[PDB]
């Protein structure tokens, strides 16, 4: 029965730069909900044409 | 007071060359090794009335 | 007592995987472990070694594995393959489990009290029973079927 | 300590459609799965630069890489909690900027 | 789990070794350890830390020293003085007692059960019939009296 | 096909029954049709 096969995949993952080395805790990046009402200031977006 | 101890040597040493995990056989990896100096920076010196 | 002669202070054996037949062919699927199973003292030990895994048909630990209790018929009627050498369980919990190998049968022991490079009599006791047959001094054993 | 994770994927095609396969409009003498075997195969490079970036944000989004085994594309049903070292993710903020009270 | 982002493995406190009174002066003389007496939790920990050892009078161990019983009236009775710093009990089993010194209360701690840096309150409420004498917070003693 | 390995998803009998949906008819009656579900797929091989 001939046939015909494809494989592909890595090894990996994401890794930090350093921490704190006097006490150990990391923040780089932080995240802030500035704002509840914000779409009221934004215009739409066409719909999903699903043929 | 400083510890008595080699820096450059401690980092070099505490690392078991005799231990296996649990794989059976030992594995490839790769280690870096860092340094800091602990100490209180806001203890400072009343060195206002010296002067007075 | 000031003199301290020589002692031997640690040891290392190192040791070669495990014999298996190119002939009859790998199939392996990885799945994740049982926390509740203490997987220390199942991958301790240089020597080689591999013990049956059974799998949870059901309950919240669906889909775990676990080394089979071979006096519980339901863990007996629940196994899915053999480790083979077992890997780092202190970095990550999800074992690969193979489902299909030919192994001879001294390096197979399910007894943490039991002798190393010697087969283990509750395993060929059991072997028709775990789908298990002893073919040559050999396990051959496929958990696909 | 530092270790990676392991995503890999395969795919096949039987021997019916290699030969028994043309466009819809016209007659085309087989020659058809050489154009969408390659289109597989730019797909599934799409798929891995796909996965990095999955992960890559678990981590700026949440700091927490998590793979539950009832997941979309996890059908192996494996187990990881992968907790970085994110401190204080979240800025509190009682009341946001446009609360305009009063 | 997959990283185990940063733990302490290794743990080293240095000390200062006891401070005494100069002036009062310094008469030592080694004595045998007692083999009976587990050294290793009365040597153990980096505290600055002295303590009471009795010598046996008679019988087998005669001229051996052990640490002393403070319930017991007759290891009271036998004082001979203190271990003020710290013994390398593994190799050595001599150790070498202190017989006159004059030390602060807040280093002397009988108990393993004891906190360091702490003075006693059972070396305290004994120190008559330990033949110790409190001054501005220190022991006076001279065994060779 | 007598000896494949295919996911559960693309497996209905029933005309009435969804197509990409695992079928409970099958999954009920697996050990008795010598099939065997491991991790989303039937195993199966009926040369044995």
């Amino acid at each position: 029965p001939p046939y015909y096969a494809i494989i592909a995949g890595f090894h990996g993952l994401p890794q930090l730069s350093g921490y704190n080395t006097e006490d150990f805790s990391f923040h780089r990046f932080k995240w802030l909900k500035y704002a509840n009402n914000v779409q009221s200031y934004l215009p739409p977006f066409p719909p999903k044409v699903e043929l | 007071m400083r510890v008595p101890i080699n820096i450059n040597n401690a980092l070099a040493r505490v690392r078991d060359p005799l231990s296996i995990g649990g794989l059976k056989f030992p594995t490839t990896k790769e280690i870096q090794e860092a340094v800091a100096a602990i100490a209180d920076k806001f203890n400072q010196e009343n060195d206002l009335v010296d002067r007075f | 007592d000031k003199i301290q002669l020589f002692r031997t202070i640690g040891r290392v054996q190192y040791w070669e995987r495990v014999p298996r037949l190119h002939a009859y062919g790998v199939f392996a699927l990885p799945f994740p472990m049982d926390p509740d199973v203490e997987w220390g003292n199942w991958f301790a030990g240089p020597h080689p070694k591999a013990f049956l895994v059974s799998v949870h048909p059901s309950g919240p630990k669906a889909g775990h594995v676990y080394p089979t209790d071979l006096s519980d018929p339901d863990s007996v009627a629940n196994v899915i393959g053999m480790v083979l050498d077992g890997h780092d369980y202190e970095a990550d919990h999800n074992v690969t489990v193979t489902l299909r190998a030919a192994v001879p049968i001294e390096y197979v022991q399910q007894g943490i009290e039991a002798p190393p490079l010697q087969p283990d009599p509750a395993v060929l006791n059991a072997a028709p029973q775990l789908k298990l047959k002893v073919i040559k001094g050999h396990y051959f054993f496929d958990y696909t079927r | 300590t530092w270790s990676p994770l392991a995503f890999k994927e395969s795919r096949v095609w039987d021997e019916k459609e290699i030969l028994y396969l043309g466009r819809l409009a016209d007659e085309v003498q087989a020659g058809v799965i050489n154009e969408q075997i390659a289109e597989s195969l730019t797909w599934l490079m799409a798929r891995m630069r796909n996965r990095r970036r999955w992960l890559t944000w678990q981590v700026m989004r949440t700091g927490r890489i998590t793979i539950q085994p009832n997941d979309p594309y996890n059908p192996n049903g494996l187990k990881y909690v992968i907790d970085y070292g994110v401190t204080d993710i979240e800025l509190p903020l009682p009341q946001k900027f446009d609360a305009k009270d009063g």
